[PDB]
């Protein structure tokens, strides 16, 4: 059933399984016609495929040109989303389909479902945590691949870096999903708090800051500070 | 006009005959039923007394044999049997009439109910849903479950429907998933009526019995049965013109016929509002919609 703060630990046991988020898949700017009217101009999407355990990322590019002469966009992005999923799991060997597909948003479970029907033993859950991965495009290196793009392209990344040669993958997980609630809730301030010193760099072969454990622990309350913050700045508390 | 004679009638009961229904006590001199019209099916029904809980009945056509009715004390129920000494029957059926022990089912019908409930139920298809090949005739009750609902136990004693499933490989075209799943056309002209049902009249003969089996005996896999061949109709852009022309004349008498006091149960919100106010058919109902609202406004 639905995934929740009572079923937190099931995302890193050993059954493999993906989170799938969908909501930069159709990206638009809203603008306006030299009539005066409103029209939309799309830019490249991504869908957000994660595999929570590994830090494995699969970002599939979606080439604004998939949107062209096509009606009803926001339906056919979920739709598109889905059979993307089910051509990544077709792609890969049997023992490394994944069991359970965890859906960011509902609208995506019967779009998902209808195209893995070839597929009855894996499992399309829903989930009740609220979790921060739109502000994926705020990664500056997934957000570059993904404007850059001029096709269609699937781009492999770890996003967790080295972190599980020294951090378990809960301990991962959940500092990833600190960083992006930050990142989605004050992007300026986040991103300062992450470049703030210049002897502290990102590895070309990685997406975050090298830090040490002692600086992750100032960097992860850092962001803890922000987020109260904006929570108070936001509601006045 | 043919004749349902009854031996007896040993334990108070409401029987009913197609939408009519009345109460005989225990032991009351009742005979059976005469002047049942020709060239429809029609269906036989019990509630006992004493135990509300299953609602049962038979499923004929006089055209097909002698049938009547006997209360078995074993197994606790009127059962229907077919004589086949023709010669016996006509006797029996002559001395109760002369004795004026059979009600008559009612002559005058000004809009024509039953037809209208009954239009393309045929027996030989009846038979095919309820299998037991022995009789002539098809028992029902409130607790028989569907092969469906099988799949999701004892086979002998299931109605065997046909199974509509929208999230299933037989509804989804390989590479059509959107384009299939959001207009169920092929799913309906290709796959169910030339491939399946072969014609629209078999197809409109298994919502009527299913919605009539979904009244008569609260039977729940009956009514899941019901909705879901409407909703597969209102869920399709193309349909045969004749084909909506002729669901809006069966829906109207379905929803006519419907006891008041049952709506609640028998009506799925989702599906009634998708068909009439959502669905590609949402205008082409329009006797349909007009006896929803004017009788089952709360719903919608
Ligand atoms: C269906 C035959 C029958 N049996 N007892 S009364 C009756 C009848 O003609 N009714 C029921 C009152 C008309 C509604």
């Amino acid at each position: 059933g639905a995934m929740n703060s009572s079923n937190y630990a099931e995302l890193f046991n050993n059954d493999i399984k993906l989170f799938v988020d969908d909501t930069n898949v159709y990206r638009v700017t809203v603008h306006k016609t030299f009539e005066g009217n409103v029209a939309t101009k799309a830019i490249n999407g991504c869908i957000f495929t994660l595999n929570p355990k590994t830090g494995h990322l699969f970002l599939k590019i979606i080439h604004t040109s998939v949107w062209a002469g096509q009606k009803r966009l926001s339906q056919l992005a979920k739709w598109k989303t889905a059979e993307e999923v089910s051509a990544l799991v077709r792609s890969l060997p049997k023992e490394e389909q994944p069991k359970q597909i965890i859906v960011t948003r509902k609208a995506m479970l019967d779009p998902l479902e209808v195209h893995m029907l070839d597929f009855p033993n894996i499992a399309i859950r829903p989930t009740e945590l609220r979790l921060p991965f739109s502000a994926a495009m705020s990664i500056d290196k997934l957000s570059d691949v993904v404007m850059k793009a001029t096709e269609p392209q699937m781009v492999l990344f770890n996003i967790y870096d080295d972190w599980l040669d020294r951090i378990s993958s809960y301990t991962a997980f959940s500092r990833l999903t600190l960083l992006l609630r930050a990142l989605k809730t004050n992007e300026e301030s986040a991103k300062m708090i992450l470049l703030s010193d210049p002897t502290i760099t990102i590895k070309s072969y990685h997406l975050w800051p090298s830090f040490t454990d002692e600086q992750w622990i100032t960097i992860e309350s850092q962001m803890r500070d922000l987020i109260l913050t904006e929570y108070g700045r936001k509601y006045n508390v | 006009m043919n004749t349902v004679p009854f031996t007896s009638a040993p334990i108070e009961v409401t029987i009913g005959i197609d939408q009519y229904s009345f109460n005989v006590k225990e032991n009351q001199p009742f005979h059976g039923i005469k002047d049942i019209p020709i060239g429809h099916v029609h269906v036989i029904h019990f509630q006992h007394a004493d135990n509300s809980s299953m609602r049962y009945g038979y499923w004929f056509d006089c055209r097909m044999g002698n049938f009547y009715i006997q209360y078995d004390p074993k197994d606790g129920l009127y059962k229907m049997m077919e004589e086949r000494d023709g010669a016996k029957f006509e006797n029996i059926v002559h001395n109760f009439k002369e004795r004026q022990m059979m009600v008559s089912y009612p002559k005058i019908d000004e809009d024509d109910t039953w037809y209208n409930l009954t239009e393309f139920v045929q027996m030989d298809k009846i038979r095919k849903i309820v299998r037991k090949d022995e009789n002539q005739f098809s028992y029902v009750d409130s607790s028989m479950t569907t092969v469906q609902e099988n799949e999701l136990s004892d086979p002998a004693h299931s109605l065997n429907y046909t199974v509509i499933n929208f999230k299933s490989r037989e509804a989804i075209r390989p590479g059509h998933e959107m384009e299939d799943f959001l207009d169920k056309s092929y799913y309906l002209n290709t796959v169910m009526l030339q491939g399946i049902f072969k014609n629209s009249s078999n197809y409109f003969g298994e919502l009527q019995f299913a919605f009539l089996n979904a009244m008569f005996f609260g039977n729940y896999g009956s009514s899941l049965q019901w909705h879901a061949m409407i909703e597969l109709i209102c869920s399709s852009a193309t349909v045969p013109k004749h084909m909506l022309d002729k669901l809006d004349e069966i829906l109207y008498y379905q929803i006519k016929t419907l006891p008041e006091q049952y709506s609640d149960i028998l009506l799925n919100e989702r599906v009634w509002n998708i068909c009439l106010y959502s669905s590609f058919q949402k205008n082409s109902l329009h006797n349909t919609e007009k006896i929803m609202e004017n009788k089952y406004p709360e719903l919608l």
